């Protein structure tokens, strides 16, 4: 019944790190290198820890989507983050989600032997969420406030308009 | 009740997808059989209904 | 243990996830601690996990 994108995190408040990182696997309509609009890639954490807290003071639940970077090797991990570490714990209400650093080759797809794996959660009204990250994290800079409906429909798969 | 098309399970849950597939097969058999014999029974009764009305005149 | 009773036995256990090396050292005096519990032919292994939670 309702669905709004909003900005949830001010990424400029994190220091000694780079934000809004991009890649040629996600071009704009032109071509080039871009990235997901709602997900902010943070690099060069350098082992340093970042802390963030948020409270959904809205009268609607909040949907947030994040990603965890699985690097290919120590060299690729060093180039992106400058440390053989980088682990994120994101807590929503009373669940804890911990994503320890994982380094492993995968087969190359879109010029990538590395992977970014995406996860999501729902922050209920007047509930909180927090992020503690030392690297390898793609932040949920934007999210969707939404209103659930009881009657569930699903997805219609068609090429028509 | 509100009809839904959300019947998708993940790649390693094919057994759950099969359970959903046979659940819909079960209702398909139930509704098809009941619908066929409903129409057959009522059609025979409807023709008898007209016969009774004619006989009653 | 062997269940020599004429009824199945329900057992419940727990595995401690410590916050840091200091908390692990205070509770157990070693940066280790791992449990393997085997029931019949299943094996359940719970390696040591150290991580803050909220
Ligand atoms: C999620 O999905 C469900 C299922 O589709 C929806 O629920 C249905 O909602 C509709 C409308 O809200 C319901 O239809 C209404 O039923 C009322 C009760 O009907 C009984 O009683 C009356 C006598 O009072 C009998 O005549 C009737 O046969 C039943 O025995 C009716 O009072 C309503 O009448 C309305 O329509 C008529 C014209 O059709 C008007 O003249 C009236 O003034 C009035 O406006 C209506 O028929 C239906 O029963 C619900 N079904 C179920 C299974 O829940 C949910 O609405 C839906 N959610 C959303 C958000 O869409
Ligand atoms: C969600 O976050 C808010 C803000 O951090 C928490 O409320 C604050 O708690 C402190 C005490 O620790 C108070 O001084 C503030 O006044 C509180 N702020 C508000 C707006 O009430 C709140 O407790 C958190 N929720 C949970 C479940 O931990």
């Amino acid at each position: 019944d309702h669905f709004r994108k909003e900005k949830i995190i001010d990424m400029t408040r994190f220091s000694d790190v780079t934000t809004n990182n991009v890649d040629s696997a996600c071009p704009y309509d032109t071509n080039g290198a871009s990235f997901y609009r709602n997900l902010n890639w943070v690099q060069q954490n350098k082992g340093k820890q970042l802390i963030f807290h948020y409270q959904n003071s809205e009268n609607n639940p909040l949907l947030i989507i994040w990603g965890v970077h699985q690097t290919s090797n120590a060299a690729e991990q060093n180039t992106y983050y400058g440390s053989q570490t980088g682990s994120t714990t994101i807590t929503i209400g009373e669940e804890t989600n911990t994503y320890p650093l994982v380094i492993s080759e995968s087969s190359i797809l879109n010029g990538h032997s590395d992977r970014i794996n995406y996860f999501w959660g729902v922050v209920n009204p007047n509930q909180n969420f927090s992020i503690v990250s030392t690297g390898n994290f793609i932040w949920p800079e934007y999210g969707y406030f939404f209103q659930k409906t009881t009657n569930i429909s699903g997805i219609i798969k068609s090429s028509e308009k | 009740q509100f009809e839904s098309t959300a019947k998708e399970f993940n790649k390693i849950e094919m057994r759950i997808k099969h359970l959903s597939d046979r659940v819909d097969d079960g209702f398909l058999d139930v509704w098809s059989y009941n619908a066929e014999l409903l129409v057959l029974l009522e059609n025979e009764r409807t023709l008898d209904f007209h016969d009774a009305n004619v006989n009653n005149l």
